[PDB]
């Protein structure tokens, strides 16, 4: 239990308003018994550079509680234990499918401003819940546009981000403006780009014929597709089991780079969908 | 009245736990055996810690001559015959209640804090001062610290060497504990990048990271071990839920 | 009183079966997203699935018809069926 | 029940009928909060 | 609540009931959608055979609720889902045997039709995971794609026996034979999604690698670049002869090159893991059930 003061009076309309706002994942850095107005939330961090990657990474290091029972300026929050049940109102604009698996995402900036709180130079950002497929789509976009932002050209970085970045998953369109271009995806597509190298390198000779072999014998498709993106075997039998082992270890490699860790488990959803019920913590 | 704590018993021939029948709390590692009647055989961390490549060689031939006889001997020319490490031998727990029989009898902890029963004189964790570092932005950094046990191979020229490294970090996330560690372990890991192309034997990653649990700030103090005279410096950490999870490579 | 009134998709391998069977379906990948209401029409295993669902559920509903005064002895229950008839009242029948 | 006909042939069975019904379980729960305080000075009743 | 109750369409036979009790404990996933009836949604025997694609097998069993048998009643079964951190215990399914601190995890039945099929109650049956150790779930993975890969090649004269030889393998003195037999497809789980997206990476991955080692080394990196010429000389070294389109790229296509290569990665999320959904602490005596805990 993290107890919460302001120490500043608020109104009816931040009572009413903090009542909506009941049962939602809130991190903190601090990890004491008593919290304030200037560790609540992440405003503390979203001043310095608004980079969404850096949100990203702070917000991975942050301390996840959950708001509950606010009488009048203080504030509880739960910090959740794991595998237990929780009940968890959403943010996130989605339709929210019971039992997938949730992540916790920086705030996607819409351009309506925020009815959450504004008070005293403090505003109340609290970051989203999304599943962890759209966490992952989000987190290939991010690595893909440093890929072409190393890439220099002039009047196309543009065409290039005006195309990729509104996105929709589950009738849903959001975007994320204003890419800083920081050497962030640049480290984080070395270790691709060593991965590659490394799948390149190690990748046994029945899977790039495995490709011309399935085209010779059978045609799909999808499989046309893939030939658009294209254009004796002695018995070595225990060296593919280790090549093929390698190429997977690779493949778990760049997976981890993109995955987001799982922070929630959907069992029971309402049918306004406003509130879920959960069993995880990590 | 109540526990809590899961813990399991264990036969385990008494030549191989020549100083860890003493100092109660010690990392122990589940060996598989091609021969079928010990199936399973436990090791010692220090005794693992003897071929790691990290010990200097003061502190390596010290703990040898701590462990040396026949069967130590004829089992660590198994664990360097086999291929790898991380998988023919594997992390199992935290020792409590040495019985020291014939074949002497261990409890050893999966989860919950190490006790024997009654709850008394609580143990701990013992990591030798050598094997241990601790990467991170700030060290010790606001409260609890999580700690990591860290498999790492390295290759000259000859076979491959295993180093064993217990990190504690103020981080909870794998990934970023990953992330922290191939900024730590960039060079070597170049040169297996290099030699894992080379190579023949099973192998796919540089290392491999897993969860031990839990400790306290405040509960991580100094000292030593001595067996036979034989002064060895180790940092103790004192109260630990241990927590086991998954072991995460990485390349 | 014609045996069929359309061979272009009573048939096998038609191009109605073709293009609405799940069967022959595989080897294009297609967007899921469209909902065919046709795709409960044409394919074999669904279509096998509802007539044995139907004739084994009529035959439990005359197991259950008599009055247990003159019946044997046995329990009565709806199974299920009914509710997993309701999306289904005409691709049970299959009517359409 | 039994109708005589007394013309030909009463039909003489008992007509005792076992039913076998089997039995379904289902529980039910609640959360209920409570709080601390509310707690805390309804159970010390100290009218100081 | 920490329960659940499942109710069986129909009666349960005499045979039945024993085979109820026989398997007493073990682990039956459920999806998340709480299906009250004991026919549907349980066992997974609605999503193999009905949707089928090895990736999407996978995927689900991931994603299902695991749940272990406690008690069976007269007519409904008692199913409690196991809370994390906390032991349980199960009773052995898998041909192999289970020794002490062993990270344990589900694979999906190797679904040879020549099985008893535990119940068979009017066409709907049940088809249990195996719970087995996490390094056979490597080996098994790895042998499953082999002989995916290996089963569409042609022409060659060794390949009864090679796949003889990836069907046989051996772990602590007990064998199986893998059912990916000569492609009757019985339940060969055809995995051409898996292995045409594997192929993909390892087809995708030279030239994407290509096209960004040409850029930006006026700096120092000194530590990926040669590197990679080396990795990439290694296994091509002839390097781009006839060049297809003679250096002619653009923007958009390597755009779209980077976001296929990515979504395949994330599509191949299902073979790139297995979770220790159990890490057995004891043993149980004649090796048929063992008191574990569960984890994840």
């Amino acid at each position: 239990t993290v107890y919460c003061t302001f120490d500043h009076k608020l109104s009816l309309s931040d009572i009413s308003t903090l009542c909506k706002l009941m049962n939602i994942v809130i991190p903190i850095p601090a990890h004491h018994h008593l919290i304030g107005s200037g560790n609540l939330g992440l405003y503390p961090i979203v001043s310095s550079n608004k980079d969404y990657v850096h949100i990203r990474n702070v917000l991975r290091t942050m301390v996840v509680t959950i708001l509950q029972k606010v009488e009048g300026n203080q504030l509880v929050l739960r910090k959740p234990m794991t595998g237990q049940q929780y009940a968890i109102k959403n943010t996130g604009p989605f339709p929210w499918e019971k039992g997938d698996t949730l992540t916790l995402i920086p705030p996607l900036s819409t351009h309506s401003e925020e009815k959450l709180l504004k008070l005293g130079d403090w505003e109340l950002t609290v970051p989203l819940v999304v599943p962890t497929a759209i966490a992952a789509e989000i987190n290939i976009r991010l690595l893909c546009i440093g890929l072409i932002a190393v890439h220099r050209e002039y009047n196309e970085m543009q065409t290039i981000i005006d195309e990729l970045c509104s996105i929709q998953y589950r009738d849903v369109l959001i975007k994320l403006p204003d890419i800083v271009n920081d050497k962030q995806s640049m480290y984080s597509m070395k270790t691709a780009c060593i991965s590659l190298s490394m799948i390149t390198a190690m990748a046994p000779d029945i899977v790039r014929t495995y490709i011309d072999r399935l085209t010779l014998e059978d045609h799909s498709m999808l499989l046309i597709k893939c030939q658009e993106l294209l254009s004796l075997h002695a018995t070595d039998i225990k060296d593919e089991l280790k090549k093929i082992k390698s190429v997977l270890t690779m493949i778990d490699q760049i997976n981890s780079l993109t995955n987001e860790k799982t922070y929630f488990v959907v069992c029971d959803v309402s049918a306004d969908n406003r509130m879920a019920t959960c069993i995880y913590k990590n | 009245r109540e526990n809590l704590r899961i813990a399991a018993r264990v036969f385990t021939p008494c030549e191989l736990l020549a100083p860890e029948l003493e100092n109660l709390g010690m990392l122990m590692y589940r060996f598989e055996t091609d021969v079928d009647n010990p199936k399973i055989l436990f090791v010692g961390l220090f005794f693992l810690c003897s071929n790691a490549f990290n010990v200097s060689a003061c502190v390596r031939t010290a703990l040898t001559t701590m462990y040396t006889n026949s069967m130590v001997d004829n089992v660590l020319s198994m664990i360097n015959t086999c291929k790898y490490l991380e998988d023919k031998v594997s992390l199992f727990g935290v020792t409590s209640l040495v019985s020291c029989g014939s074949s002497c009898l261990l409890s050893c902890v999966m989860q919950g804090n190490v006790y024997d029963a009654n709850k008394e004189n609580i143990h701990g964790l013992t990591v030798l001062k050598e094997i241990f570092l601790e990467p991170d932005w700030e060290p010790r950094q606001h409260s609890t610290q999580y700690v990591y046990v860290v498999h790492v191979y390295k290759e000259v020229l000859s076979k491959l060497q295993y180093g064993i490294y217990v990190v504690l970090t103020s981080f909870q996330n794998e990934d970023l504990v990953v992330d922290i560690l191939r900024q730590y372990f960039e060079k070597e890991r170049f040169l297996f990048l290099n030699y894992l192309i080379n190579s023949n034997t099973t192998l796919s990653y540089f290392g491999s990271v897993q969860r031990i649990g839990r400790c306290a700030t405040e509960d991580i103090k100094s000292g030593f071990l001595q067996y036979r005279g034989i002064t060895l410096p180790v940092i103790k950490l004192e109260n630990i839920f241990v927590d086991l999870s998954e072991k995460k490579v990485f390349v | 009183f014609a045996a069929t009134t359309n061979p272009w998709a009573s048939l096998p391998g038609s191009l109605g079966d073709i293009l609405y069977n799940t069967a022959h379906r595989e080897q294009l990948c297609y967007n899921p997203k469209t909902y065919s209401p046709n795709a409960q029409f044409f394919t074999e295993s669904d279509i096998l699935k509802t007539n044995k669902m139907m004739y084994k559920v009529i035959n439990e509903y005359c197991m259950k018809s008599n009055s247990c005064l003159n019946s044997d002895s046995e329990i009565q229950y709806s199974c299920s069926e009914g509710t997993d008839s309701f999306v289904s009242r005409p691709c049970q029948f299959l009517q359409n | 029940p039994r109708v005589a006909t007394g013309n030909d042939v009463t039909a003489p069975k008992e007509t005792t009928i076992m039913v076998a019904k089997h039995s379904e379980k289902h529980p039910i729960n609640i959360s209920f909060d409570l709080s601390a305080a509310c707690l805390e000075h309804l159970e010390n009743t100290f009218k100081n």
